[PDB]
């Protein structure tokens, strides 16, 4: 397990799908907020959809 | 363009992600997008321009 800053990990994840990493870095706050909102939506779905 | 930036404590280098092989940071290793006020964690260094010494001499 080789430690790496999470933002750089996401930069690799973005490069792996054909999106240049500067898109991640310039939009890091937006991406983090979208991730957190998606997780909250997962929580609401699991808490409400039997 | 490929790899990551690394520092040995005094100098910054760029090397491939899966094998340590430090190279001098140049315009042929990196690309420019945006400016210093956007990227979180951006650091100050210098980027060598291989063209400069050819036109200076
Ligand atoms: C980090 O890397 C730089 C680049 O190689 C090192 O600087 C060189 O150090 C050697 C001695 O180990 C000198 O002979 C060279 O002249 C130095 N070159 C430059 C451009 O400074 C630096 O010593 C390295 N730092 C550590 C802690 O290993
Ligand atoms: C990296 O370098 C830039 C300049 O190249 C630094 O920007 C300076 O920031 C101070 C603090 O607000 C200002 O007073 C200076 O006027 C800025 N410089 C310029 C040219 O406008 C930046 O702070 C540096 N960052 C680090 C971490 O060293
Ligand atoms: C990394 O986190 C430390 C706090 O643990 C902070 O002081 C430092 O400025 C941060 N550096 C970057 C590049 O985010």
């Amino acid at each position: 397990a080789l430690q790496i800053p999470f933002a750089m990990q996401m930069a690799y994840r973005f490069n792996g799908i054909g999106v240049t990493q500067n898109v991640l870095y310039e939009n890091q706050k937006l991406i983090a907020n979208q991730f957190n909102s998606a997780i909250g939506k997962i929580q609401d779905s699991l808490s409400s959809t039997a | 363009r490929e790899g990551v930036f690394v520092s040995n404590g005094t100098h910054w280098f760029v090397t491939q992600r899966n094998f340590y092989e430090p190279q001098i940071i140049t315009t042929d290793n990196t690309f420019v997008s945006g400016n210093c006020d956007v990227v979180i964690g951006i650091v100050n260094n210098t980027v060598y321009d291989p063209l400069q010494p050819e036109l200076d001499s």
